RNA sequence: GGGGACUCGUGAGAGACUGCCGGGGUCAACUCGGAGGAAGGUGGGGAUGACGUCAAGUCAUCAUGCCCCUUAUGUCCAGGGCUUCACACAUGCUACAAUGGCCGGUACAAAGGGCUGCGAUGCCGCGAGGUUAAGCGAAUCCUUAAAAGCCGGUCUCAGUUCGGAUCGGGGUCUGCAACUCGACCCCGUGAAGUCGGAGUCGCUAGUAAUCGCAGAUCAGCAACGCUGCGGUGAAUACGUUCC
């Protein structure tokens, strides 16, 4: 009964397979590298496991979809701590501590009528 | 076998659901294979319209029209069956086809 | 190096360079250089006399270049002009042709704003 | 509108590319929806007195 | 009409109007509204009093008028700069 | 706001250089949410500066930023009918923050030709003590130095 | 084929109430800080406009009291106009470039539309497009290639390989019809513009800034308007002296 958890940071929704391995990311046949070539994004995924435990570890493949490359990411970040949390309860007040376990409410905000955008205003001009 | 298939829909909930779930599911007990109503994805067709009769465009109102959708089963076409199928008939709100 | 103008600015691409052709844009002169061989990354510098004299008659064999071109553009317009057709009765008053909008915008037919 | 107009709109008129839509209950030619054959105003009444089946207010 | 597979494009009213007097003679000015019609390698020497909105306007096609319209001929705003 | 302050955003270390201050660098590199464009002209003009002088890219940022950091700054006021300015102190993170701010600024406006160089070419003049960063520190300090009479 | 695991779809529920703890406060309202929680003090956003004001707007949505026309101020039609242009104002879009332009390769969305319709595939065309035609009243077919992004190459600061107005030629499509007065495509043309006076506007977070996509109206005209959808994603707030 393999360890299966899920994600969602604005619009992506990823699918964990947490399992025990060498430690090595599979996104769809592609290595971590591959999919996330930002270095901000290859910290933002794994920063939860190497928060307190550890470290380099079993290895994780997982289904990607929706959103944009960063919410991917965000949203992998928070399937990892759900696994984590699951595959070895001790370690929950460390994680909650570092603050993985939260969703991130951030959506877009709808665009309203009589506006541009959500707040941006047209030019205003008194006379 | 898996011939008979039902179309559903209709423009409100709490309806289309009922008459789904008590009506057409009485061929349970005339001895009919279902899968049970199976929900498919809501539509919404949306209107945005100036609220004054003249020259406020600024003042807007916005309108839904939703349509629900399931009860796609696939009862067995036995001819006991589809006579209860079709001599039964339903609220005109819920919308039903047959392929 | 000459075609019919300079055509040889300081270190230029010859695909760049031979837009200075009036009458070339980017795609004849993609075609040229594909038609007659030279590569398009080579600067103006670096070509040869047969170079240039392959490219040289390829250009009046098929394109039209600075003086006959230039006489024919004036040539349409002038001929709209005495025609008497709408559009040359705009070309005469100098206002846009196309159908354009005159209340509040054509400042290129136009010169400057003149300030009643 | 006029009903001259009323009746030329509903009538079958040479070329027709000339057929243009009236809103079915005022006449209105503008801002006229195909759905319902309504303007945007009768639209509006009758939306909120609930004689158009399936349409409501919409918040999101 | 305005591509080529339809060839262009004349009104049958103007074009009978204008096909059988040809035949004969250069005709006199004929009166017409029909401004959206082009004009063919056949109305060579006519004449046209063509409708402007307010009056007929007698145009002569001569010869370069061959691929326009009847309207190009016969402006229809007045503007005389404003001072 | 009228309601007190407001609370302020937390920032993450950069991984190549586990410093919170390269990531206030490319923050205010960043234009119209190109962040990794704008990590990518930080990371190259900090690999330049190191190519240049051999030292630390960071340790040489650091000096910069404390070559050009202000201490006074000159905020206006009006009090009869005359308006004159009136020296306060700066607290650190609006110094940094202003710091960072005129590195930035003086060099997109510098006479070179990519941005990776230019700003690379600002912080080292500025850890040298050269540029028109610290040129800007300078005459805030004058500033507020010649107007020490209106410190009420 | 199959499976009920994961997501998702759509139904019913739980959950957030200062509920618990510490301090403050007449022991009260309430406030400051913790715990646990996905979320903590109105979680974010929407719908929702009291009594009234401006003799505010609308007799051109509609309705309507009085007044007026009735071989015309009614009604039909064809052309024209609503698109004018010495100027002025207002709201926008595109730019003035290297945090860029061009070329080549390549990744990641949401929300919607479709039988008088969407046209997958194939063939022709540089292209707009043409032809045949599978499937699809649709979570199953088309729309569907998102673009910024990432990698590589080139340009090397020039009114330029920036900018794309104007004009010349040739075309496609819709439509009875494209002159006045349609959109789009191709070749050529390559203007002003090098960051904008006095002044003035929006925005406190998934916001501003920037990038694409969709719909309504619609034969065609919307990739500059409007209404929405997602992608990337900041800087600041000392404080209430001044406006
Ligand atoms: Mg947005
Ligand atoms: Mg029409
Ligand atoms: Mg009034
Ligand atoms: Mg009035
Ligand atoms: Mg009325
Ligand atoms: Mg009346
Ligand atoms: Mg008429
Ligand atoms: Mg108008
Ligand atoms: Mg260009
Ligand atoms: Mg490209
Ligand atoms: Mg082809
Ligand atoms: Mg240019
Ligand atoms: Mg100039
Ligand atoms: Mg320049
Ligand atoms: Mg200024
Ligand atoms: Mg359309
Ligand atoms: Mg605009
Ligand atoms: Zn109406």
């Amino acid at each position: 009964r393999p360890i299966q958890t899920v994600g969602r940071r604005k619009e992506a929704v990823v699918r964990v397979r947490l399992v025990p391995g060498t430690g090595k990311f599979d996104l769809n046949g592609r290595s971590l590298e591959d999919y996330f070539p930002n270095k901000v994004h290859q910290q933002l995924i794994k920063a939860p496991l190497v928060t307190v435990d550890r470290v380099e570890s079993f290895d994780i493949f997982a289904h990607l979809g929706g959103g944009g490359p960063s919410g991917q990411a965000g949203a992998l970040r928070l399937g990892i701590a759900r696994a984590l949390i699951l595959v070895s309860p001790e370690d929950r007040p460390a994680l909650k501590k570092a603050g993985f376990l939260t969703r991130d409410p951030r959506a877009t905000e709808r665009k309203k009528y009589g506006l541009k955008k959500a707040r941006k205003a047209p030019q205003y001009s008194k006379r | 076998g898996q011939k008979i298939r039902i179309r559903l829909k209709a423009y409100d909930h709490e309806a289309i659901d009922a008459s789904a779930r008590k009506i057409v599911e009485t061929v349970v007990r005339t001895g009919a294979s279902v899968v049970g109503p199976v929900p498919l994805p809501t539509e919404k067709n949306v209107y945005c319209v100036i609220r004054s009769p003249h020259k406020y465009k600024d003042s807007r109102e916005h309108f839904e029209m939703r349509t629900h959708k399931r009860l796609i089963d696939i009862i067995d076409p036995t001819p006991k069956t589809v006579d209860a199928l079709m001599r039964i008939d339903l609220p005109a709100s819920v919308d039903v086809n047959i392929q | 190096a000459r075609l019919v103008g300079v055509d040889l600015p300081r270190d230029k691409r010859m695909e760049v360079a031979l837009t200075y052709i009036f009458g070339i844009g980017r795609t004849r002169s993609n075609e040229i250089l594909a038609a007659t061989g030279i590569d398009r990354d080579l600067r103006t510098r670096d070509l040869t006399e047969e170079q240039l004299i392959h490219l040289r008659d390829y250009i009046e064999a098929n394109l039209k270049v600075e003086g006959d071109l230039r006489r024919e553009v004036q040539a349409d317009i002038r001929r709209k002009i005495e025609i008497g057709c709408y559009q040359g009765l705009r070309h005469r008053r100098g206002m846009p042709v196309r159908g354009q909008r005159t209340k509040t915008n054509a400042r290129t037919r136009k010169g400057p704003k003149r300030t009643i | 509108a006029k009903k001259a107009l009323v009746n030329k709109a509903a009538g079958k008129p040479r070329f027709a590319v000339r057929a243009y839509t009236r809103c079915s209950k005022c006449g209105r030619p503008r801002a006229v929806y195909r759905k319902f054959g309504l303007c945007r105003i009768c639209l509006r009444e009758m939306a909120h007195a609930g004689e158009l089946p399936g349409v409501q207010k919409s918040s999101w | 009409p305005r591509s080529l597979k339809k060839g262009p494009f004349v009104d049958e009213h103007l074009l009978k109007k204008v096909d059988v007097q040809n035949e004969k003679n250069t005709k006199q000015v004929i009166k017409t509204w029909s401004r959206r019609s082009t004009i063919i390698p056949d109305f060579i020497g006519h004449t046209f009093a063509v409708h402007d909105g307010r009056k007929h306007v007698p145009v002569f096609v001569t010869e370069s008028m061959v691929g326009h319209k009847l309207g190009e001929f016969a402006p229809t705003r007045t503007f005389k700069g404003h001072i | 706001p009228r309601k007190g302050p407001a609370p302020k955003r937390p920032l993450v270390n950069d991984p190549v250089y586990g410093s919170q201050l390269v990531t206030q660098l490319v923050n205010k590199v960043l234009l119209k949410g190109k962040k990794s464009l704008a990590e990518r002209i930080v990371y190259g003009a900090l690999e330049q500066a190191r190519d240049k002088t051999g030292t630390d890219p960071v340790i040489t940022l650091k000096r910069a930023l404390d070559n050009v950091k202000p201490a006074l700054e000159v905020r206006s006021r009006r009090v009869g009918g005359a308006t004159y300015q009136v020296p306060v102190e700066v607290r650190p993170d609006r110094s940094t923050t202003l710091a960072l701010r005129w590195l930035v600024g003086y060099s997109r406006q510098r006479r070179e030709k990519t941005m990776i160089e230019r700003l690379a070419n600002e912080i080292l003049d500025a850890s040298n003590g050269l540029g028109a960063s610290v040129k800007r520190r300078e005459d805030t300090h004058k500033m507020a130095e010649a107007n020490r009479a209106f410190a009420h």
